[PDB]
């Protein structure tokens, strides 16, 4: 939600 | 007020289920909690134990800087938080450089990533009715873990009648040590943004997924539960400040804070 | 139980502030709410008005399919939701193909994007203590809007003592029409995943940021407020099903549902 | 938080  | 936090602690003591965290350390845990603290002419720094307000303030200013240098915080007289002092893309770096590839603590990240914090402030000024005013933070240990990992916490801001509210949702909260400190840190972030945008603070709402108490904190929390809350203090902001990066610790003064004594909880 | 939903509606009627949505339509709004519905030997399909259970069930199965074809839902005898019927990357496509580039409603998205839903189920089976069991959904209109837009809703799952709970957090909720339907849809999703993973359902918690009631819904909701809730029904699952994709509408039977009459709310 |  998701890979910053 | 503070009776919510005390009622929640009591509820976990009474109904929490034994569950171990990722290190094996015992806790009692429930799922789904929420509390609401007024920010209107008062500041929710809890009074049933002395909360480390200097740590709260210095660590939040350090997040705002976007610093990944532990030294830059410890040297302020605060402990809380592959070279020395380099913490990697911690919460503050994510707030100011969301999505940038992390290299070095002494690198120049200027204009890299999304400045979520400035975006929140810019959205409040351009459309205070927007209900997408949201900033998010990830535990750095999750980032290399999987594709598109989920966030660890998110803050949604809200404006009605010239008042700014914030709801912090965290997927997991340590009720004994972490929650009173976070209530204060996000409440203070809401006062800063409301100051910057010319709004008055409204409510801070704190919502948890897993809410847990460490086994070794139970006996101190039982004692904290016998203590009568006192009226909350106030937070004054001592000058006109125009940009979130321009705040300094000296701009803030807590007034009328009268807590019961410090409670030590094992880290 | 259902008295929470009724107390929340009453609270917004009494204290909500007038605020207009993005189309200009008047609402009353508050910020920060939460309610908890037991799933244990009962199912929270609200009884103070008849909720459209067939729409709930058919639309959730359609999300699970990952379909972006409106036709595939309407043809089931359900309305609810640049060629005809192509809805773009709606919530279900995001659940099953998170991060894939959307092209066509009749394209083959096999193995593209993150299957968040399967991931949630796989994580419950491999580590039910994990507190990162979270799936998220975005309003498609936000996607081209800005970089890294925020999500519109997130579901966090939680397992203790062989029971599965879910907390849905939505940044904005329509209390009159959308919330009773979502309580039922996420409660039903929790029953499906608990069935698949061999767990019993525990609680569904529903947390809102902006919670609002449309002005044209106020008079019907005042009347719904005078109605006495009846005991909730039960949901039976009629066969052993092993994979979330294998459920069909015929697998489910609601028992003992005895609502007050349908209430029409203007869309 | 972010582009799905």
């Amino acid at each position: 939600c998701q890979l910053y | 007020g503070e009776l919510q936090y005390l009622g929640q602690i009591q509820h976990i003591l009474r109904c929490g289920v034994r569950a171990d965290d990722r290190t094996g350390t015992g806790t009692l845990s429930v799922f789904g909690m929420q509390a609401r603290y007024s920010l209107r002419d008062e500041f929710p720094l809890l009074t049933t134990k002395r909360v480390f307000w200097k740590g709260v303030l210095e660590e939040l200013l350090w997040f705002i800087k976007g610093s990944t240098n532990a030294k830059e915080l410890s040297s302020k007289g605060v402990k809380i938080w592959r070279e020395e002092g380099d913490l990697g893309p911690v919460y503050g770096f994510q707030w100011r450089h969301f999505g940038a590839e992390y290299r070095d603590m002494e690198s120049d990240y200027s204009g890299q990533g999304v400045d979520q914090l400035q975006r929140v402030i810019d959205t409040i000024k351009t459309n205070p009715d927007d209900r997408r005013i949201i900033m998010c933070a990830w535990n750095p240990r999750d980032l290399p873990l999987m594709a598109l990992p989920p966030c660890h916490a998110l803050c949604q801001f809200y404006v009605v009648n010239s008042e700014l509210s914030c709801q912090l949702y965290q997927r997991s909260g340590d009720m004994g040590l972490g929650v009173p400190f976070n209530i204060a840190s996000y409440a203070l972030l809401t006062y800063m943004i409301a100051h910057i945008t010319g709004l008055k603070p409204g409510d801070f709402i704190h919502t948890l997924g897993d809410a847990h108490i460490y086994l070794n904190h139970i006996e101190p929390l039982k004692i904290q539960l016998q203590r009568e809350p006192r009226p909350f203090p106030k937070l004054r902001i001592l000058r006109k400040v125009e940009k979130i990066d321009d705040f300094k610790a000296e701009d803030f003064q807590i007034e009328g804070y009268n807590p019961h004594p410090t409670i030590k909880m094992e880290m």
